[PDB]
């Protein structure tokens, strides 16, 4: 249970959001990022946010997504742009909280955001 | 306490050490370790098919 996420909501293409991976409390993690998932499909990367600073970006997402922490309300925020109907998808927040050397992600509670002119 | 790689002769033996420990009411477990030789655990009651 523990971290709760949420945030986020239908847009329209050529707009932006700005999603945040909404904590609960000061967490511990090296590597925060966000996902995706549409129905029918796999989940795809689309930001990475570690400790150290290093954003990694999937081919499809350069050139409009920005990445920064707030380490005084501990969250992460998630800001889209220029947003087209191909980021409708499962949105993921997958964690980097320590287990075992790492692993045990909290993507699965989710947020729901759709990108539609209708 | 329970050493890994238990080294019983001086010049070196090999062998683990995993017994298959009780599970009653709950159990603490504590792992100091620098090479992430700890990799979990199962639990079960009779660990078959
Ligand atoms: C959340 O709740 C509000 C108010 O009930 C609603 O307008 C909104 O559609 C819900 N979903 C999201 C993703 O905000």
């Amino acid at each position: 249970v523990q971290l709760q996420e949420s945030g986020g909501g239908l847009v329209q293409p050529g707009g932006s959001l700005r999603l945040s991976c909404v904590a609960s409390g000061s967490v511990t993690f090296n590597s925060m990022g966000w996902y995706r998932q549409a129905p029918g499909k796999q989940r795809e990367l689309v930001a990475q946010i570690t400790a150290g600073g290093d954003t990694h970006y999937a081919d499809s997402v350069k050139g409009r997504f920005t990445i920064s922490e707030h380490r005084g309300k501990n969250a992460v925020y998630l800001e889209m742009h220029s947003l087209k109907p191909e980021d409708t998808a499962v949105y993921y927040c997958h964690l980097q909280v320590p287990f075992l050397g790492g692993g045990y992600d909290y993507w699965g509670q989710g947020t729901q955001v759709t990108v539609s002119s209708g | 306490w329970f050493h890994a790689i238990h080294v019983s002769g001086t010049n070196g033996t090999k062998r683990f050490d995993n017994p298959v420990l009780p599970f009653n009411d709950g159990v603490y477990f504590a792992s100091t370790e620098k090479s992430n030789i700890i990799r979990g655990w199962i639990f079960g009651t009779t660990l078959d098919s």
